[PDB]
């Protein structure tokens, strides 16, 4: 009902700026907390280091949900946005 | 004298009454919109220059493009009152007029003011509709102003198409009051939409929407 | 009082209540920070002026594109359907000259903030390929108006198959477009800024990129800003 | 030429409409003249 | 209009408003018995050559040096006081080539109804000009137009700005371009050209107070001030009568007073 379908999403296709700090944000705590690490990590110890590495990968594994003003919402990986 | 300038308003108001007309979507014929100084001293006047405002008075048709995009636009009757205040009685007889003559909109341009019983039985001349104008503040038409944009109205469906455009209600969109000189010009009735076109100095073109009230 | 308004993922400018205040933030959608003074070249100057930069005649030989920084100047002279398609671009660039020097700017400034500064763009490229020397260019004439039609139509600012939505989007580049056009014009490319093929798409595909990275982004708290 | 012979067709057209639209307004015309001296 | 002076003066003239205070210099009551003839012996030979109710006489000098600044006739002085006063006055006035122009009148215990009626005259005789426009100044303005070759080029025109606004009357005055009236008070803009107006007009206002000391703000911001303060239809102050006269939350509008 209020979820809108894959085919139909109008919103930007980029990662904005807060959702990029959010995720980073959110990831960081998430490995700080021993959570899974999806990607090889060479030398790197600091939590939001590794989250970066993981995203310019394209190897985070959350959703963002953006609401749109009537309540109803879009979900898109992070695996599909695109990041600069 | 004053009565060569007292005609030239008249004149100016009687072009502005045509011109709101024709935006409105009824039709008015090329040559009346052009009717010049001269003639119009010519057709009212008398032989001492008085003018009558019963001879002004005038009927318009919407055009087939109004028609189809408005299917609720009908005869437009507009008449000047010859009586420099208007009472109860003026506004009744011009009710029984229109309803006789069942006309869907009438236009009751006054000279000095109108009294408040006069007001009062305006609301209730269901289904036509009466609106009243001064003859001071037609003498310039504010849609030529150049602070003013071109307003146009929407239809229903055009209306339907934006609400669900921006999934919207309809308290959301910005409002226009109904007291609006450019609405009052319109005929914005509550609950119309308006679309404005606007000048902007970022993009070029901007267009905006207001409600009426 | 402007505390609570917010740019939201359909670009529209609402309050708490949800009620609209703009339908597109600034008009145009652009974010404050990525946008620069840039000249309109269609505005100034005669129609003497304006037709000597921008017109091309493929008929009249001492009209035409200089035969030197072209390699295929023997070909063009008295080509019908390539001059169809100069026409076309002349007047789009005369409709351009009458819509900002009539409706826009009355009085006639040129000189406004706008985005992405297509002049660091071309010389970027001309740094970057090597541009200088009198060689001669090998881009085709349609390849130059097909390439500007089409980036013409890439600039989103929303997104969206609706019809209210295109005639939306098509608003709120008009400027942007105008100033795209008088820039990457036919002759000023062949002969003022002689680009070649390879900095055609660059510059094509940059002026895209930065466009899309000039927008707003939703979730700006636009009225405490 | 090609371009000339269109527009002049265009023309032509709006010329017929105008005219069949005089020709409705002056019915109007007739009507609104005979009330208005019906109500002198 | 714009490109000559003197039609433009007399546009200016035609504009400001004049009050017959504006040119009266003094005002004097005489007791005078014959209707048909004056005790005042200065005054005698004008109005025994114009002969040719109370005996309260009411006259006033009228200076002449701003008289004719004003460009005024004593027969329009008296035509305006007759239409106010029908005929419940007889008024004489003194020819143009007499030493002091003088205007008499007549009533057709009454020296303080006359000293009532006489302040009332000094008050609310309006001669010419629309009311509420004190004064009205000539100014040059450059605008820059294409010329006949598409140039821009740089030309000088005349415009009037007054003190006091009349948007509505000034309007519809004869010789003044209707399409480019500009008012200052975006309230009166709102009162006749309608919320659109107002909208660009308070922009225009915003943007002038802040570019005065050549500091410049970058347009969205100002757009989106004058967006929110006309968004409702009608100017909504940014002061607690404005903002929160809203339908947002109680504890929104409580944080603020």
């Amino acid at each position: 009902e209020l979820a809108i379908l894959k085919e139909e999403r109008t919103t930007t296709p980029y990662l904005t700026k807060y959702e990029r700090a959010r995720i980073l944000g959110t990831r960081a705590l998430q490995i700080s907390m021993n959570a899974p690490v999806l990607v090889d990590i060479e030398g790197e110890t600091d939590p939001l280091q590794i989250a970066m590495k993981e995203l310019s990968q394209r190897k985070i594994p959350l959703v963002i949900r953006r609401y749109l003003p009537d309540g109803s919402y879009e979900d898109w990986g992070c695996d599909e946005l695109i990041v600069d | 004298e004053d009565n060569n300038r007292i005609i030239s308003r008249l004149w100016r108001s009687f072009r502005t009454v045509k011109e709101m007309a024709a935006d409105r979507g009824y039709f008015i014929s090329q040559e009346e919109m052009d009717q010049s100084l001269e003639e119009f001293r010519s057709k009212i006047c008398d032989s001492m220059g008085n003018p009558q405002r019963k001879l002004m008075s005038f009927l318009a048709n919407p055009t087939p493009e109004a028609l189809e995009k408005y299917s609720d636009l009908g005869t437009l009757w507009v008449e000047f009152c010859d009586e420099p205040s208007v009472g109860i009685k003026t506004m009744r007889n011009f009710c029984l007029r229109i309803q006789e003559k069942n006309f869907s909109t009438g236009i009751f341009i006054y000279q000095n003011n109108i009294t408040p019983s006069a007001n009062k039985m305006i609301p209730t001349v269901s289904p036509a509709i009466i609106e009243t104008f001064q003859e001071s503040d037609l003498v310039v038409n504010i849609t030529h102003h150049e602070l003013v944009p071109k307003h146009i109205r929407l239809s229903d469906g055009e209306k339907s198409q934006l609400l669900q455009r921006y999934k919207l209600k309809e308290s959301q969109l910005p409002r226009i009051q109904r007291e609006d000189p450019v609405a009052r010009y319109l005929g914005l009735k509550r609950g119309q939409v308006v679309k404005i076109i606007r000048r902007s100095e970022t993009s070029g073109r901007y267009a905006s929407y207001r409600i009426c009230l | 009082a402007l505390e609570d308004i917010m740019v939201h993922y359909d670009g529209t400018t609402r309050n708490s209540l949800g009620d609209i205040i703009q339908f597109l933030y600034g008009e145009d959608g652009l974010d404050g920070t990525q946008v620069e003074r840039q000249t309109i070249d269609t505005i100034p100057g005669s129609d003497k002026a304006f037709h000597k930069r921008y017109y091309v005649d493929l008929m009249d030989e001492k009209n035409s594109i200089k035969p030197d920084v072209i390699e295929y100047a023997a070909d063009i002279l008295g080509d019908v359907e390539l001059q169809k398609e100069l026409n076309s671009e002349y007047e789009q660039l005369v409709s351009d000259r009458k819509f900002l020097r009539e409706i826009v700017f009355v009085n006639g400034d040129h000189n406004w903030p706008l985005p992405v500064n297509l002049r660091r763009i071309i010389q970027n490229a001309q740094q970057i390929f090597h541009l200088d020397r009198a060689k001669a260019s090998d881009l085709t004439i349609p390849e130059i108006i097909h390439g500007v039609r089409d980036l013409c139509k890439k600039l989103f600012v929303l997104r969206g198959e609706n019809e209210l939505i295109k005639e939306a989007q098509q608003n709120a580049t008009s400027l942007f477009q105008c100033l795209v056009r008088a820039r990457l014009a036919t002759r000023r490319i062949l002969e003022e800024f002689r680009l070649n093929r390879d900095a055609f798409e660059w510059v094509l595909g940059t002026i895209e990129a930065q466009f899309q990275r000039s927008l707003v982004h939703p979730g700006e708290m636009v009225g405490v800003i | 030429e090609k371009r000339l012979e269109q527009e002049q067709r265009r023309l032509e057209e709006a010329r017929k409409r105008q005219e069949a639209e005089l020709i409705k307004r002056q019915e109007l015309i007739k009507q609104a003249e005979e009330w208005n001296k019906m109500d002198i | 209009i714009a490109l000559d002076i003197e039609k433009a003066k007399v546009i200016q003239s035609s504009i400001e408003y004049t009050t017959l205070k504006n040119v009266t210099s003094a005002t004097e009551i005489y007791y005078d018995p014959d209707p048909t003839s004056t005790v005042i012996e200065e005054d005698f030979d004008t109005v025994e050559a114009y002969f040719s109710q109370s005996p309260w006489l009411l006259r006033l000098e009228l200076d002449r040096a701003r008289m004719l600044d004003k460009q005024l006739t004593m027969n329009q002085v008296a035509d305006k006081i007759s239409e106010v006063f029908s005929d419940d006055l007889f008024v004489m006035w003194s020819e143009d080539n007499a030493d002091k122009l003088i205007i008499r009148c007549r009533v057709i215990e009454e020296d303080q109804m006359l000293k009532r009626i006489e302040a009332h005259m000094l008050d609310l005789i309006a001669l010419r000009g629309i009311p509420g426009i004190s004064k009205v100044y000539m100014v040059k303005h450059k605008v820059s137009v294409p010329d006949e070759s598409g140039e821009y080029k740089n030309e000088e025109l005349w415009a009037l700005e007054t003190d006091g606004i009349n948007l509505a009357e000034v309007m519809a005055v004869p010789g003044v371009d209707s399409s480019r009236t500009y008012s200052n008070s975006f309230v009166e803009i709102l009162s006749v050209l309608g919320i659109e107006a107002t909208r660009s007009s308070l922009y225009k206002e915003i943007l002038n107070v802040i570019a005065f000391d050549g500091s410049y703000v970058n347009y969205r911001h100002m757009a989106l001030l004058v967006d929110v303060m006309t968004s409702r239809g009608y100017l909504m102050a940014i002061t607690r009568h404005g903002i929160n006269r809203a339908d947002t939350g109680a504890l929104m509008r409580c944080s603020f007073e």
